[PDB]
Parts: C-alpha cells; structure tokens; sequence
C-alpha cells in the first residue's frame, strides 16, 4: 500500500514483473497520473532530473489476457509496436492495458457495439491516444472496414455464440498472414448444453476451418472457471 | 587347415564362422550387405543374372 | 549503475530469499538472480478507497528492509530460528569436544 | 622476429561453419493436467458422446454385423454421434476395392466427419492427437497399439468391438 | 584392558579367547601383562576407544 | 557456396566445394591439429608406415593359424612395435591391424612425450621449447619436433643445463643452487 | 508384516554408559563406530592418494 | 465407514490443487497480488500436434 | 580435518599444491583503516546474516528431505522393474515353448 | 624464384608464383592481396578455379587447392607432378599435366 516493489521485464516484451513479497504483473502507464478502473499504480523514478514514470497492476480476476500471461502463454501476439484489433472493448478495462503494452508507436482499434461503454472508451481514449474507438457491431466488419487497415493481432474478447464467424470476418478484412489471433473463450456463454472441453474442441475446429491455425490453448483456470485463451496464427495458405 | 594358404584360408575361415553363427545370431544382423550405391549393385546383379 | 546496486543490494537479497521470511509463505521454487535491468519503486495506493490497504505516513519507509526490520513479529521468528540453527550447527564441535576433554580431566 | 610453433593453415573441420555438419551455430513448457479431470475420472464428458472410429473398428464392426450408431447407442446406452476424421477416410480409400462395402458403410450421414488439418493420412497419430488436446472424445478402436496408447493416457474412455457387440472400458458410467 | 580378571593366571587360563567391544569391534586378548595384575594385552580390528567395554561371552 | 535453395539442393546434391572424398574426411589435418605436426607430408610419411606394418599384418594374417613362421614373425613384430612405443599393449594380434595408426606414431613425437611428462602445459608449448633449444634426449640437444621417442629412450628426456625453464623450476621451488649453473 | 505380530517388531531400547565409567562420556555404538571408521578411511585413502 | 470417505476425499481434492490449478472462487477481497511467485519462464498451456 | 603432513605436501606437484594461508598476526593499515558502520547499519547487517542463515538452513532441510525421499521411491522402483523383469523373462520363454 | 604469373578470367585477380616458395592471390588494381603464403617447397604454376575464391597451386609434387584467404582445402593424391594446370570454367574442371607423362581431369565441384 506504501510499500517497495522492484520492476523487472517479463519474457513477454512490453510487460513486466514487480516482485516484493507478493509479485504483480505490471504494465507501464501511457497515461501517468491517474487510474483507469482503481488499479493500483507503482511509480519509479527513473534517469534534467530523473522523471517519475508509473506502472499498473494488472489484475486477473479482471482480465482475461493477464489471467492468460500468468498462467504461462508460450507467445502473445500483442508486442511493443504492433497494431491490435480488439473485439468486444466491454470497458476500457483490458484495453488500456492493451494499448500501453502495445506502447505509443502501436495503435489498438477498440471495437464496442453498446454506447455507454462507448462514451467511457471515448473518454478513456482522449488520455490514451493510441486507441482508436470503434463503436460498431463486430459482426458487419464492412460497416467500419475504412476506419481500420491492416492490423497484426486480432483480440476477440467478445462472449457470444457466432463468436468464430466474427472473429473469422474480422481476421479476412483487417489481419495480416502469419499475424495473430488471440481468443478468449467462455464455454458457458457460447453453450451450456455441452462440456467445456466440447465447446472448445468445436471452437478450434471452427478456427481451423476457417484457416487460423491454433498454436496454443489455456484454461486460465484459478481466474475463471470453465474459460480458455487459444492462441492462433492466420494462416492463409497451407495450415499442414 | 595348417596347409591353407592366404585367400582361401580367409574366405573358408570366413564361411565356416558364417555358417556356425547363423543358428543363434539375427538374420538381420548375420550377413550384412558390404554399402553399395544404388545404380552400381543394380548394374552388377544384373549383369550376374545375365 | 554499481553505485545503485550498492543502494539496493540488500532488498534484492531479500526478495532473492524471500522463501525463509515468513513461516506461512511457501513460494513457488525459482532461482531469480538479480535481473539486469531492473527498476525499484514504490506503491502508490490511490486516494479512493481507504484504511485496507493503507499503510500510513507515519509507518512509510524507504527499503523493504526497513519494514520487515520494524515487523517485530518477525523479528521474534527471525531470532528464535536462529538461535535455534545456531545450536544445532554447534552441537557436538569444538566446545563439546573440550568439554569431554575436561571431564575426562577433573577427576 | 617470426613466430614459433609455425603450421599451414588448413581448414577445421571442428570448427568451420563454411562446410555442412557445423551450420548448427529457455522457456519450457509443461502443459497443466485438465480441468476436465479428477483423479483419473474425466468427470466431464456427458451425453450425447461423440466417438472417434477408426479403421479396423470399422471392419470389425462389419465382420461382426453391428450396426455403427446403434452399436454405439446399446454399448453406451445415450445418444453417440461417430465421428471419421479425413486421415481414417483416406485410410479407407487406400484400402482398395476389397473393401467399398466398410468405405461406402463409413459414407453414411448418421456418421458425422471432422477434418484433420496435417500432412499424411497417419491416423493413429491424428486421434491420438486430438484426443490428448481435448479429453471430450471417446476412441473406439481394435489396432493393439492405438488401444495401449490410449488406454495410456489418462481420462479418454475406449470402445472396441468385442464378441458380438461392443464394449467400453475407460468409462466409468456405463450403468 | 583392566579389570574382567584378577590374576594373571586367570588370564593365562584364558589366552586367545575372542572378546569384543561394545561397539562389535572383535578382538582376542593376547598375553597378560606383569606388573598390574589382571592387566592385559589384546588385539582389535581398529582402535577402540577410552569410552568402550570389552566382552568375553562364556557360558 | 551460397546455401542453395532447394530446387539447386535437389538438382545438385554432390556439389561440395571443401569436403571431398578423396580428402579422406581430412584426416591428415585433424591429427595434425591435434599433435601440432609443423609440416605437411608427415601424416603421410607416417601412413606409408602404417600401411607397411597392415600390409606385412595382413599377408602374415594369411599364414595357417599354427605354424611357428608366422608365430614368430607375429611376435617379433609385436615386441618391436611395442618397445618402439607405437602399439600400448604386445598381447593381441589384432592391434596390428586395428590399433597401428598415424595418431599413436604421432603420440611418440617429442613434443607430446613432453606434455605427457609435464614437461610443457601444451604441445605447441612443447614445440615452442624444443623449437628454442631447451630439450636433451640423452646428452644431446634436439633440436626438432618430429623426433620419435621410444619406450627405452624416454627416461632421458629433460631439459639442458643452463636452461632459463630449468633455473626457473628450481628457483620456484628454491632448490636452486647456482654451483653447477642451474 | 505378513506374518509377524507387532508385539514381535517391538522396539529394543539401547542401553548407556555406566555411571562408574562416566567421565570417558558416551559410551558408543556400533553406529558411531562406523561413523568414526568410514570417515577414517576417506582420510586414509586422500592421504594416501 | 462413512468418517473414512470422508477424510480420503479431504486428502484427495486436497492433492488435486497440486495436479492442477483450482478455481476456488475468484477475487476475495483487494488484489493483493500472486502471493507465490510469477515464474517467467515456464508457459503451463497445450501445444497443438 | 585433513591433516595432511609437511614432508608430504612439500614434495607434491604443482597442480596438486594445497593453498593453506597463514594466519595473519600485524595489525595492517587497511584492516585498522575501514570503517564501520553502527546502530542502524549494524543492526541490517545482523538481519541480513539471520535471514540468509535461515534461507540456507531451510534450503538444506528441504534437500535432505528430497534425498530421503528419492532414496525410498529409487527402492520401490526398483522392485517394480524386478517384478516386471522376471514377468517378461518368463512371457518371453512361454511364447517360444508355443512357437 | 621466377614468378610464373596467372590472371583471373576477368582481370580483377592477379595470382603469383615463385619458384621457391611464394604464392601471392591479391587484387592488382586496388591494392588488396587476400593470400601471402609461403609453401616453403618448389611451386610451379597456380590458376584459379572459378573465382578469385579457390586456387590451385602445383608444388613440390602433389597440386593443392587453398580457399580466398589461403587455407588449404585440399591435397590431391592423384595429380602426382603437376607442371601445368588450367581451369575450363564452363566444365569446372581443373586439368593437370606435367612430368609423369600423364593427363588429368579433376571436377573441382564434386571432387
Ligand atoms: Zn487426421
């Protein structure tokens, strides 16, 4: 709460580790100086004086790409420089950690259907400028097809049941070959008639059939119950 | 044997230890093939067969 | 800078042993040398929610070092467990050995 | 003023990357047991089952006259949907015309079909594959290898035809 | 070894015998010494030590 | 030369410009790399041995298996090679094909019965030392590194008196004593 | 334990120095006797190296 | 009978958080951190093929 | 310890000379020079020495415990492979007294 | 000794021979040599291959093939007294004639 943490990087470039007696894994601020959803923040000092730069916790439990990076993720797509197309930007909640792990020579297009999340994307966006708000519908990705061009990772945070047909149309238009596609699946909002390992089984299936060929997946297990990331690359010719 | 002479001592010493340890040893690993190349054996089976 | 490191070279110590701090903790089996660019700093615990997390102006200190030195619970375990090492690793070496000595020789 | 010890240079072929045996100039990975599991007891598969056959179960089943879904439908008792991956099909084909009548009996729409994204038509790799990915599969199969394997890997129910009608093993609801 | 005899003619009736520490070290006592009576000489496998007793099981 | 791609890969697979079949996996440069051999037709001088000692092996080989000619000859060659110090072990017959080799006439050079007596840290600092005159078989300088040293003739190697290495031991150890020089 | 009772597996109590005998403390047993050999023996053998 | 399925299903789910990772409920409170370490190194997820 | 004799140890190789430092018996000017710190500084020095006892006396038990462990399951192991062994030594004889 | 000179096909490279031991593989028009070395025996005529990256010396007896730099690559066996060598750079092949009254043809590519 006042206490003294040290910073150090992660494997994965753009995030990092505070260890204390307690470790937290720790993006740094694009916006230093205030919090986004009441995360806690750490502030180095670092070397005209030394500036202070902060860090953010990023937590878990609410989260499910921080609840994918620690559970061990072998490759995030999501990368100091890149461009990330995120679907389904409930909050600005994973998106500003998002947005300052992907830094301020990447941009991250917030895609979000409802408009109070919206006007609070907007808001949080003004603070960030390296997110490009889209209020828009995932499923018609014609419908803002000129606002985005040619991103490298696709985030599909979205919970609905056509989520492999959104995620598919979104990656044709805007993803590049051999770029990334992160999924966040939850089994009971997809269909609770079935187990979590059918709904998955049938989620990689649709994902290879419509060529994203899957790398990796996680349960994510200690965070949420019955959730998975798996981790893809687009293809495009020849998943063999 | 004591009056057999080098070629034929080497090749009859060789077929007799041949012949003893064909019972227990592997037929895999018995009578190993000396490495010839593939368009050379063919062309010395054949003109043997010929 | 080697002039930093000689600043912060002892809570790095201790979260190199973190694992012999408290007798509750148990961490997860890691090596964690000392990273090579690292960076020290400090919580900022927000002014929103108060007196969970909080710890006061009055109990901030300026290393971890100082904070588990003014814990005096865990200056009552530091020192029983290692007045308790302590007798074991001097139990039968040299002092005992003049002591049998001795007693040999009294009578 | 020279040097001593004076040698031709020659190549190492120890050590010169120029030729070929010497162009050969962490973070591990343990994947965590499923969530799916207990112990050994796979606590999450649940009717309707989906099964995947394979060849030699195919052929069985036909030289001892089950019937494919309803063999599965009264060794289960539930709802099974069968399932022929692309490399158990291409097996099939390659088996020649001796056998149109299990190629053209695995061409039924009662069987649902998946498709193997690999190169070669291995099939035992295939369902050995997709089956310690996911653990919502069942493996019907008579090849003694293909059984050892699966029987090894824990939380994967096996089904293989056995006398007249098919038996189950790894599942512990049968009843 | 000092005192499981009083004579050294106990000791001469009992030459050879086989006798052992309490640490199973084996032994045999060898010859018994002059001056101190039921003193005598015996032989171990290793060096036995100051805190050790040594046995002569008889029946 | 260039890492062909593989349509070249496939349409030229025995193209080697480094490696080829007549360098015998270059041999003749590994053990000498190995022993530090300064010149470089003594692989082959000593192979030409080699394949004298194998040659003679063979057509004795070829003798019937009890007749004392060949018994004789057998052991007689043995008992040389050994005391000349090229084979390690005069019991078995099969050393005269299998362990007669250009590395064990290589070992009996002077400079690697140096390293193997300590007498220098390495083989190049061997050839280094007998190079600048510092070694004596006997009482005579050597004065080359190729000098092939037998069993008999190894209890004699040191080092000259005078020599700079000779009063530097014995002063590391002050054992020296400056009446006979050293 | 297939056939053995456990009042058969007690345990024996080893026995201690004799009062008379005290000051020599400690009499011991064939476990610090092999502790005393086998560490002799190491020493023995380095030196002897 | 019943005292003993009991206490070896205790020690049973008890040996299941070491095999895996258990949902135990989510956030209690604050955030406080991963209270056990954050390895770097180790990645815990399923290849494909 | 090993207390190897002078006779022996003067009458060794080079590489096998034993490094053994002599005490030393002058106050030396830098030993009486350094500094050291007190109070604040004397007390985290005897922290930092309690706690890294207390790591490596922790580290050492948890190692002897796994070798205890390891010993015992190295046991059983091994039975298992000699049962198994003697299993195959006589499926093996029964196969080529069928065939 | 008598410097027994060769250029390469386009004259960028200049290879030298002495007759006693001198064998120099250098750029002529800049002032770059990329081999100096000194086979302490009688060399007799080089060329080089197909580049100025392998050349083929003819020395006391056997004829030698030494890389851009001067390491030796090779030792032919065959080649027995080489006086003559000449490269035919549509064919690859390293041709070889002199005292033994015989005629060789070498592929430098397969070997
Ligand atoms: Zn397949």
């Amino acid at each position: 709460g006042g206490a003294k943490v040290v910073i150090e990087p992660h494997r994965h470039a753009g995030v990092y580790i505070a260890r204390g007696k307690e470790d937290l894994l720790v993006t740094k601020n694009m916006a230093p100086g205030e919090s986004v959803y009441g995360e806690k923040r750490i502030s180095v000092e670092e070397p005209v004086p030394p500036t202070k730069v902060e860090y953010r916790v990023w937590n878990p439990f609410r989260s499910k790409l921080a609840a994918g990076i620690m559970g061990g993720l072998d490759e995030l797509f999501i990368a100091p420089g890149k461009k990330v197309l995120y679907l389904g930007a409930a909050s600005g909640t994973s998106v500003s950690h998002v947005s300052d792990v992907v830094g301020p020579e990447g941009v991250v297009y917030a895609v979000e259907f409802s408009h109070r999340p919206g006007r609070e994307l907007i808001s949080m966006a003004k603070k960030r400028p390296n997110i490009i708000p889209i209020i828009e519908d995932a499923r018609h990705p014609q419908k803002y097809r000129m606002l985005i061009g040619m991103v490298d990772c696709v985030f599909a945070d979205v919970a609905q049941p056509d989520q492999a047909r959104i995620i598919a149309l979104n990656s044709h238009m805007f993803l590049k070959d051999q770029g990334g596609v992160v999924i966040s699946i939850k089994a009971n909002c997809i269909d609770s008639t079935v187990d979590a390992e059918t709904v998955f089984a049938r989620e990689v299936q649709k994902l290879r059939e419509e060529r994203i060929k899957p790398l990796e997946q996680l349960t994510l297990e200690p965070y949420e119950r019955d959730h998975c990331i798996v981790v893809g690359r687009y293809m495009r010719s020849g998943l063999k | 044997d004591d009056q057999v002479i080098g070629k034929a001592r080497s090749r009859t010493l060789e077929m007799r230890l041949n012949r003893l340890s064909r019972v227990n040893g592997h037929q895999d690993k018995i009578n190993k093939l000396e490495k010839v190349p593939m368009h050379i054996r063919r062309g010395m089976i054949d003109k043997h067969v010929k | 800078d080697d002039n930093m490191r000689r600043e912060v070279q002892r809570d790095l110590l201790l979260i190199k042993h973190r694992a012999a701090l408290d007798p509750k903790r148990h961490y997860k089996k890691q090596r964690w040398e000392v990273p090579e660019r690292f960076a020290i700093g400090t919580i900022i615990e927000d002014k929103s929610e108060f007196y969970s997390s909080r710890m006061n102006r009055k109990e901030r200190k300026s290393t971890i070092l100082e904070t588990l030195m003014g814990d005096e619970a865990s200056n009552k375990y530091f020192k029983r467990k290692y007045n308790e090492i302590q007798e074991k690793s001097t139990s039968g070496r040299k002092a005992h050995y003049k002591k049998m000595k001795e007693m040999r020789k009294k009578r | 003023t020279r040097k001593f010890g004076l040698v031709k240079r020659t190549l190492n072929t120890k050590k010169d990357q120029r030729l070929k045996k010497n162009q050969e100039n962490l973070t591990r990975n343990i994947p965590q047991v499923s969530s799916a599991l207990f112990f050994q007891y796979n606590q999450a598969i649940k009717p309707p089952y989906q099964v995947l056959i394979d060849t030699n179960f195919i052929n069985f089943s036909i030289q001892k006259k089950v019937d494919i879904v309803r063999g599965m439908m009264d060794c289960l008792l539930a709802k099974c949907n069968p399932l022929i991956t692309d490399c158990v099909m291409a097996e099939l084909e390659k088996l020649g015309p001796k056998y149109r009548i299990a190629l053209k009996l695995a061409r039924d729409p009662r069987i649902k079909r998946l498709s193997c994204s690999h190169k070669g038509t291995y099939a035992d790799d295939c369902l050995v594959h997709r089956v310690l990915q996911h653990k919502c599969y069942i493996v019907a199969t008579n090849d003694a290898g293909l059984k050892q394997r699966i029987r090894k890997i824990p939380g994967i129910p096996l089904m293989s035809v056995g006398g007249h009608a098919y038996v189950i093993e790894k599942l512990p609801d049968v009843f | 070894i000092k005192d499981m005899f009083s004579s050294a003619m106990e000791v001469a009736r009992f030459e050879g015998a086989q006798i052992k520490t309490v640490s199973g070290i084996r032994g045999e006592i060898k010859r018994a010494l002059s001056k101190p009576e039921g003193h005598y000489r015996a032989a171990f496998e290793d060096k036995i030590l100051m805190s050790d007793i040594v046995i002569l099981r008889s029946w | 030369v260039r890492k062909l791609k593989h349509h070249e890969q496939k349409l030229l697979k025995k193209v080697d410009f480094l490696e080829w079949k007549q360098d015998q996996g270059h041999r003749d440069t590994q053990v000498m790399r190995t022993y530090h051999i300064q010149n470089r037709e003594d692989y082959h001088k000593y192979n030409r041995i080699c394949g004298d000692i194998r040659r003679l092996a063979n057509k004795l080989s070829l003798l019937p298996p009890t007749d004392p000619f060949r018994r004789k000859h057998e052991q007689l060659l043995l008992d040389k090679l050994y005391a000349m110090g090229v084979l390690t072990t005069k019991s078995k017959i099969s050393d005269l094909e299998n362990k007669v080799t250009v590395s064990a006439i290589c070992r009996r050079r002077l400079p690697v019965i140096m390293h193997r007596l300590k007498m220098a840290e390495t083989i190049q600092d061997a050839v280094k030392f007998i190079e600048q005159g510092h070694v004596r078989v006997g009482p005579n300088l050597i004065n080359d590194p190729a000098y092939l040293v037998t069993r008999n003739m190894e209890d004699y190697v040191t080092w000259v008196d005078n020599s700079k290495i000779k009063k530097t031991l014995l002063r590391y150890r002050n054992q020296i004593d400056d009446f006979d020089f050293s | 334990a297939k056939l053995v009772h456990d009042v058969q597996k007690k345990q024996h109590r080893e026995r201690s120095q004799l009062t008379s005998r005290s000051r020599y403390g400690f009499l011991e047993k064939h476990k610090d006797y092999v502790k005393r050999a086998q560490d002799f023996h190491r020493k023995q053998s380095t030196l002897k190296v | 009978s019943r005292v003993k399925k009991r206490k070896k299903y205790q020690k049973a789910q008890k040996k299941l958080k070491s095999v895996r990772a258990v949902y135990s409920g989510g956030q209690s409170g604050v955030y406080e951190g991963e209270k056990t370490g954050i390895k770097k190194g180790l990645t815990r997820s399923v290849k494909f093929k | 310890g090993l207390k190897v004799p002078k006779a022996v140890q003067k009458e060794l190789p080079f590489k096998s000379q034993i490094h053994q430092m002599k005490p030393q018996k002058k106050k030396t000017y830098m030993a009486k020079r350094a500094v050291v710190l007190g109070g604040d500084e004397k007390k985290a020095r005897s922290f930092i020495q309690k706690v890294l006892t207390i790591s490596k006396a922790k580290d050492s038990k948890r190692k002897e415990q796994k070798a205890s462990q390891r010993k015992e399951r190295l046991k059983k192991l091994a039975k298992m492979e000699e049962e198994k062994s003697q299993r195959d030594k006589e499926k093996k004889k029964e196969y080529f007294a069928q065939n | 000794g008598p410097y027994h000179i060769k250029y390469a096909k386009n004259g960028t490279h200049l290879l030298i021979t002495g007759r006693k031991g001198h064998v120099a593989s250098m750029d002529w028009r800049k002032g770059q040599l990329r081999a100096e070395l000194f086979l302490n025996e009688t060399c007799h005529s080089a060329t080089y291959l197909q580049n100025e990256q392998y050349f083929a010396v003819a020395q006391k007896k056997y004829t030698f093939i030494y890389d851009h730099e001067g390491t030796e690559l090779h030792r032919l066996k065959q080649h027995i007294e080489a006086r003559h060598l000449d490269f035919l750079p549509y064919h690859y092949l390293l041709v070889t004639a002199g005292e033994t009254g015989w005629l060789k043809y070498h592929d430098v590519s397969t070997g």
